[PDB]
RNA sequence: ACCCAUAUCCGCAGCAGGUCUCCAAGGUGAACAGCCUCUGGCAUGUUGGAACAAUGUAGGUAAGGGAAGUCGGCAAGCCGG
RNA sequence: UGCUUCUGGGUCGGGGUUUCGUACGUAGCAGAGCAGCUGCUGCGAUCUAUUGAAAGUCAGCCCUCGACACAAGGGUUUGU
């Protein structure tokens, strides 16, 4: 049936997230 | 001679112990306890007996804002006697004591246990009844 | 010893055991058990009470 | 065996639902071969299948 | 010898202590069941819907603490078995559990 | 960088292997030393933990303000059932280590010490011993067993006893009874074994072992817990209530730079259940058992000379999860290492003991017999009748 | 015809999400607030069996002190008709 | 840890202890009172006696030698 297509990409560590965030 | 005894302490750094005597103040914040050692996240705390430094939180004014010793009297935490009975009171209660161990106040009002009247023999005079 | 008794039941404590209580005006009282404690500091009275000692000897049993 | 059709039928004929549908579970398969509301009709005409009394939700 | 019908008195309350409320009459019913197999060596065991009502009289919480169970080893019937006999497990309505003794009654 | 307020350890280094231990009985590490001034004499003892119960008792020190009171302390009840003694060993001293060097068992020896030489009694044959004790009604047995002990005249150097305890007067569930090697010091190495074959075969009761006022040692393996937590094993402080990955826990292992975790690092695992020997134990009193003369018993065990009552030690109901103590007793100052029904080691004192709180003699006044099972009020069956009346079911 | 929504729609699907409306009992109660029950419906929401170890998540309770903890009364608790 | 010396575990029951606090029924010229009939009969929360009564009590409490059946079994392995 469907093909389930590639997994969609997940802004995640970029620089919204205060996770991690090196040196500023 | 007859040293004091270990007993359950449960007046940290913060209780307002009511003060027992005709000075004038009411209550009597304990800021730190005369002879503990210490050790890291305690509070220092004061039982039946104990020197202590307190302050007049509320009451006349040249007794408040600033620092008195005083001595601990009545505790409500159950302390273990040795003889095996657990005597405890109705209120916590201190009085004015200074550093030699004279008091201020003349009359103590509610009853003084045995284990601070022993150690204490100035206040074990004025006190009327005994534990 | 001094086998003394109590204040709320009546009955007999002995040394090992016990919790005695000092009010602020005197009258030292003794207690057998938290429960005679919970009842005196509820306030409730010995005579009411059927398991006590007071009540038998005010209702002759 | 299979009674869940013959139980729907039988509330649709009692105008009820089918929770006050009481099968016989002793006549099973006189039950299961009906597969009409006629014969589910002589079913109660026969008094193999009942209606179920109300539950009682007392006012006293 | 085999076919032996008994009273019992079983008090559920020393083997249902333990459990959780949702997982009380459960377990019960299924200690009857190990019950059964302890003294009748049976292992094809069918308890009764009267005892099942019995037990579920009041709740799934609060089961009642004694029981009277009529406990039958009986021949198989039809559709037979590697198991030989079965044991029948009947509830017995019994008001008072004062000096109830394990009474062995004849046929 | 440095830790800002400088805190004490949580925990110990001397401890840290915190394993289940293999053994269950306690095993004696050390026996105390020998010398030849003294007689001989057992010094150690393998009894059980009975239960708790006050104690009331004249304190006399001087100076204390505690002079002349009547205190109350926490007492160990320790049922002590005689010791059968069924062979000996003999040791000789290597530069290797203390080799024993020739065991040599007794010719009657009893079923309970017959149960621990098997795992399994129901399946097996009962067939142990049978062609060893042969040898004590032969012409050659006998002759073989006396060069045996002619050679553990001259070669031994530390005599052990084998003694086994009498779990036919427990009452516990268990009938397999515990073996112990107690070393005998005393005098020479001929008149000890000597001794020791005298007392082959023979009872071993408490009050020739240990006395009256004595500060002894107590071996046991402590009250089993499981798998517990950091915070429930070594006390270490908890972490705050924000703490998203638990709370109950250690925070911070080690440095980066030490890529390992040291041995020092308090971590989860096995609380409760490990081999511990404590030391400085006060034997209050100790108790002689049931005997039977004159139709009835006697069991007046708790009279003192002050309370002049016909009461025993057993409280009213029996001891919590222990029974009823029938056999003779001793009575312990403070807590004992165990839970109820556990095997417990005595033994005699390692360190020359010459201390005013220890040489004090102890006068007793009263003992409480009262209910452990529950908040009791009452010493004893008559005293209870005498208070209630009579009851319905009367 | 049927589904009209914790399985018939859209979310890659038998997805704790989203989707426009009608019908509207008895007690407790101011109430269409919360709880139980009557008509109707269901098997506990992609499973169970055996023990109740540590960490957890959601609930709670703590003698004496009452914010001394912490960046901060954060959370919980007190008052509640 | 236990699993046939007519001996042992277990089930039930009985005592021992302990928790809560006086059970259902019955009786009462006890009961604030109210209603009907010429003192009696009904409603009535609560109180007293029966009643330190009733209920639970090892699942991880203590003795039973009182009734009960069970318990000398099954399988896998190992040699100088
Ligand atoms: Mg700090
Ligand atoms: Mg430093
Ligand atoms: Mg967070
Ligand atoms: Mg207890
Ligand atoms: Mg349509
Ligand atoms: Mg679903
Ligand atoms: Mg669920
Ligand atoms: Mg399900
Ligand atoms: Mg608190
Ligand atoms: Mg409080
Ligand atoms: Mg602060
Ligand atoms: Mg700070
Ligand atoms: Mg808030």
């Amino acid at each position: 049936d469907p093909v389930p297509y590639q997994p969609p990409f997940l802004c995640q560590w970029g620089r919204h997230q205060p996770a991690w965030k090196p040196l500023m | 001679s007859g040293a004091k005894f270990r007993i359950s302490l449960g007046l940290p750094v913060g209780a307002v112990i009511n003060c027992a005597d005709n000075t004038g103040a009411k209550n009597l914040y304990i800021i730190s306890v005369k002879g503990i050692k210490g050790r890291l996240n305690r509070l220092p705390a004061a039982g039946v007996g104990d020197m202590v430094m307190a302050t007049v939180k509320k009451g006349k004014p040249e007794l408040r804002k600033k620092v008195h010793p005083a001595v601990v009297i009545r505790q409500r935490k159950s302390y273990r006697r040795k003889d095996g009975v657990f005597l405890y009171f109705e209120d916590n209660a201190g009085v004015i004591v200074n550093n030699k161990g004279e008091m201020k106040g003349s009359a103590i009002t509610g009853p003084v246990a045995k284990e601070c009247a022993d150690l204490w023999p100035r206040i074990a005079s004025n006190a009327g009844s005994i534990a | 010893m001094k086998v003394e008794l109590c204040s709320f039941s009546g009955y007999k404590i002995y040394p090992g055991h016990g919790r005695r209580y000092a009010r602020t005006d005197g009258k030292v009282f003794q207690f057998l058990n938290a429960k005679c404690e919970s009842a005196f500091l509820s306030k409730r009275n010995p005579r009411q009470i059927n398991w006590t000692v007071l009540y038998r000897r005010k209702h002759k049993k | 065996s299979m009674l869940r059709l013959q139980k729907r039928l039988a509330s649709s004929v009692l105008r009820c639902g089918k929770k006050k549908v009481w099968l016989d579970p002793n006549e099973t398969n006189e039950i299961a071969n009906a597969n009409s509301r006629q014969q589910i009709r002589k079913l109660i005409k026969d008094g193999l299948i009942i209606r179920k009394p109300v539950t009682v939700h007392s006012r006293a | 010898n085999e076919v032996v019908t008994r009273e019992y008195t079983i008090n559920i309350h020393k083997r249902i202590h333990g459990v959780g409320f949702k997982k009380r009459a459960p377990r019960a019913l299924k200690e009857i069941r190990k019950f059964a197999m302890k003294e009748m060596g049976t292992p094809d065991v069918r308890i009764d819907t009267r005892l099942n009502k019995a037990v579920w009289a009041k709740g799934i919480r609060n089961v009642p603490y004694r029981i009277r169970v009529r406990l039958s080893r009986k021949r198989n019937e039809d559709e037979d078995s590697p198991n030989k006999l079965y044991t029948l497990v009947t509830y017995v309505p019994v008001t008072t559990f004062k000096n109830l003794q394990t009474v062995n009654v004849d046929e | 960088s440095h830790r800002k307020f400088s805190a004490p350890r949580h925990g110990s280094l001397g401890f840290l292997p915190r394993k289940r231990s293999s053994r269950h009985r306690g095993k004696v590490k050390s026996f105390p030393k020998d010398d030849p001034s003294k007689p001989v004499h057992l010094t150690a003892f393998l009894g059980y933990k009975a239960g708790m119960t006050h104690i009331v008792r004249e304190v006399d020190r001087p100076g204390s303000k505690v002079n002349k009171k009547e205190v109350v302390e926490a007492v160990t009840i320790v049922e002590t059932p005689p010791m059968v003694v069924v062979g000996i060993v003999g040791y000789v001293e290597t530069p290797r280590g203390l080799r024993t060097f020739k065991t040599v068992f007794a010719e009657h020896i009893s079923d309970e010490c017959k149960r621990r030489f098997y795992k399994n009694w129901h399946k097996s044959k009962k067939k142990a011993f049978t062609k060893y004790c042969k040898k004590w009604q032969d012409d050659a047995g006998k002759r073989q067993l006396d060069k045996d002990f002619s050679s553990m005249k001259k070669y031994c150097q530390v005599i052990r006893v084998l003694a086994h305890t009498q779990m036919r007067l427990l009452p516990l569930r268990q009938k397999k009874a515990h073996l112990m090697e107690i070393q005998v010091n005393g005098g020479t190495v001929a008149e000890k074994l000597d001794w020791a074959r005298e007392r082959l075969e023979q009872q071993v009761p408490v009050s020739q072992v240990f006395g009256q006022d004595e500060m002894i040692d107590v071996i046991g393996v402590t009250k089993g817990k499981g798998y517990k937590g950091v915070t429930s094993r070594w006390h270490t402080k908890k972490l705050p209530r924000k703490t998203h990955r638990g709370l109950r826990k250690v925070a911070c292992i080690g440095a980066w730079h030490p890529a390992r975790v040291a041995f020092s690092v308090a971590r989860a695992g096995q609380k409760g259940y490990h081999h511990r020997t404590e030391i400085n134990k006060k034997i209050y009193k100790i108790g002689q058992g049931y005997l039977i003369k004159d139709g009835k018993l006697i069991k007046n065990n708790a009279s003192t000379d002050y309370d002049l009552s016909d009461k025993s030690i057993n409280p009213l109901g029996g001891f919590v999860h222990y029974g009823e103590v029938t056999n003779d007793f001793v009575m312990l100052k403070g807590c004992v290492v165990g839970t109820k029904k556990r095997v417990l080691t005595l033994r005699k004192s390692l360190l020359v003991q010459t201390k005013r709180r220890a040489l004090e003699k102890i006068d007793l006044k009263f003992i409480d017999t009262t209910s452990k099972f529950g908040h009791g009020r009452f010493q004893t069956v008559e005293e209870k009748k005498a208070f209630m009346g009579p009851l319905k079911k009367d």
